[PDB]
RNA sequence: AGGGCUACACACGUGCUACAAUGGCGCAUACAAAGAGAAGCGACCUCGCGAGAGCAAGCGGACCUCAUAAAGUGCGUCGUAGUCCGGAUUGGAGUCUGCAACUCGACUCCAUGAAGUCGGAAUCGCUAGUAAUCGUGGAUCAGAAUGCCACGGUGAAUACGU
């Protein structure tokens, strides 16, 4: 469960509770699972402490979890403070990847309160 | 001066990708790492991208396209 | 975005007003109305003045300022609200 | 008939297949893998916009022949869906007819 | 239909079992096109059913339908006074098609694992007078016969 | 030549996707119809998870390509969770077409993956292969569809009555 400064959960296929991390979700899990070599449809408390451990050390490899968001965080941040068209939009609040705004930004601009 | 209400005036480097090794006081603490100086600087002195100061190198060669 | 093995893109103006200024350059300024060029390492320390339909909008090239279009930093409707 | 655009539309077409078999090849410099260098890959891509941009065989709308519309176009009959109708109607459109199954 | 009285479409027998009124059971269970899901699930509920009350798909399957058979309804008209409900006889062939259709209503819900497993259980429940599809016919035989304002 | 028609405190109309077990995913396995195709379709082959790239036969077509139909069928898996449902949004890395993808294209890979628990007042469509769902193709078209048009695969309910 300790995997990834996270507490992943248990008695849930290991493909799957391997997703509960932030940087991997069904592509990379069978990859670090592969990579690693363990059997997909074995539960999480049908894991051992070794293979725990390789998970450890090879999911590593991916960068993940808290590094991964300090890593998107700044990238917004130097799109917002380098003067950009997508700096901007992202102080706004919009759409940043080019969709309409007279109608349907609800996912940027949040529920209609006014 | 007083006690208890001023900032600490710990002595910190100050290292650029001019690679120069500055030894200043400041308000820091930790190691500080820096981009330009007054040495390795357009206004200071003649070299565009002096040395440095980017590693931007990085991407140009990617493309590569004289 | 552009396809690698195209490479880069710069419209011929551009590219040879800059040269022409970077050897000879205190940001006369350099007007362009190509929005569309990208801006290239050799381009750093100038600010251009890029169009954005009426007015010239300068863009101050810098490092960070490499991998994007002149057209990114010059904003093309003016909205402040309702 | 705003022969305005219509005169654009004969020049663009005109300028396109003129500079036609250049842009041709000088966009073949650019898609093979063997660009010797950059350079030939490069350079060839500069001249391919020295190369007038209404010269190009995007720029044409493709208008009716008769009109000059731009929209319901018919690659079939080159004519807008108005007067391929009339046309139709009137004979003129050979093995044409309406349609019911 | 203002002049006509269209009949009701004929209906093939289910060929497994030659019952007619499983195989339209089967199309109001049936949705969205998938017929072949819904005759395995019918099949399937219907064995769960035989080896749940002992009793067999052909058996069963009625006692459920009866134990739910609606008498009456109420429907709403005017004529003049005031507007309001008034109780009315279903035909034996509606008798049976609401039968179904609450049956069937019910079963998609309580789903707890399989179709089968929940679509037996409202059959067994009908059957014995306690599941949710004869709460639902006692409340029909209630509202109707609550109040007979004229016959 | 540049930008806009793509702006966005907001309201409405169509349409798509979903809120899940009649379901999600993995493996294997079969059944269409119609059309388009020459500055077009493009087999195979090789390289690339992938977008595709190189190679390129043949096809002016009941002959060559699109092009695998999908739903389905059997196996197991998921076990009622904002979840192995969803897949919006955003970051990075690409592919394609085009002079050119910033405004403002499409698609691909990787990564969090949000609302959303079937929906207020009200309100729309349909009488048989029709509704419902599944996929396919064409036009326009250098590129750009969830729209449009056309095609087939499963395939129901009720019409007492005015
Ligand atoms: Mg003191
Ligand atoms: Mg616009
Ligand atoms: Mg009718
Ligand atoms: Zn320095």
């Amino acid at each position: 469960a300790r995997i990834a400064g996270i507490n992943i959960p248990d008695h849930k296929h290991a493909v799957i509770a391997l997703t509960s991390i932030y940087g991997v979700g069904k592509t990379r899990s069978k990859a670090i699972l592969a990579a690693a070599g363990i059997a997909e449809d074995v539960k999480i408390s049908e894991l051992s402490e070794g293979q725990i451990d390789t998970l450890r050390d090879e999911v590593a490899k991916f960068v993940v979890e808290g590094d991964l968001r300090r890593e998107i965080s700044m990238s917004i941040k130097r799109l917002m403070d380098l003067g950009c068209y997508r700096g901007l939009r992202h102080r706004r609040g919009l759409p940043v990847r080019g969709q309409r705004t007279k109608t349907n930004a609800r996912t940027r601009k949040g529920p209609r309160k006014p | 001066m007083k006690k208890d209400i001023h900032p600490k005036y710990e002595e910190i480097t100050a290292s650029c990708s001019c690679g120069n090794v500055m030894k200043i006081r400041s308000t820091v603490g930790h190691d500080l790492n820096l981009d330009v100086c007054s040495k390795c600087h357009p206004f200071f002195t003649g070299k565009q991208r002096d040395v440095a100061t980017g590693g931007r190198v990085d991407r140009f060669n990617k493309r590569f396209n004289i | 975005p552009r396809s690698l093995k195209k490479g880069p893109f710069i419209d011929l103006h551009l590219l040879k007003k800059v040269e022409k200024a970077v050897e000879s350059g205190d940001k006369k300024p350099l007007r362009t109305w190509s929005r569309r060029s990208t801006i290239f390492p050799n381009m750093i320390g100038l600010t251009i003045a890029v169009h954005n339909g009426r007015q010239h909008v300068p863009v101050f090239v810098t490092d960070e300022m490499v991998g994007h279009k002149l057209g990114e930093f010059a904003p093309t409707r003016t909205y402040r609200g309702h | 008939a705003k022969q305005s655009m219509k005169a654009r539309e004969v020049k663009r077409v005109a300028l396109a297949d003129k500079y036609f078999a250049k842009r041709a090849e000088l966009k073949a410099i650019i898609s093979d893998v063997n660009a010797a260098s950059d350079e030939d890959r490069w350079n060839a891509v500069l001249k391919l916009q020295t190369l007038p941009r209404d010269s190009s065989p995007s720029r044409q709308r493709n208008r009716c022949r008769q009109t000059g519309r731009p929209h319901g176009f018919l690659r079939k009959f080159g004519l807008s869906r108005i007067k391929v109708r009339e046309a139709a109607m009137r004979g003129e459109i050979p093995g044409l007819k309406k349609a019911s199954w | 239909p203002r002049r006509r009285v269209i009949g009701q479409r004929k209906i093939l027998p289910d060929p497994k079992f030659g019952s007619e009124l499983l195989a339209k059971f089967v199309n109001i269970l049936m949705v969205d096109g998938k017929k072949s899901t819904a005759e395995s699930i019918v099949y399937s509920a219907l064995e769960t059913l035989a080896q749940r009350s002992g009793k067999s798909e052909l058996e069963a399957f009625e006692v459920a339908l009866e134990n739910v058979r609606p008498t009456v309804e109420v429907k709403s008209r005017r004529v003049g006074g005031s507007t309001y409900q008034v109780p009315v006889e279903v035909r034996p062939v509606r008798r049976n098609a609401l039968a179904m259709r609450w049956i069937v209503e019910a079963a998609r819900k309580r789903g707890d694992k399989s179709m089968a497993l929940r679509l037996a259980n409202e059959l067994s429940d009908a059957a014995e007078n306690k599941g949710t599809a004869v709460k639902k016919r006692e409340d029909v035989h209630r509202m109707a016969e609550a109040n007979k304002a004229f016959a």
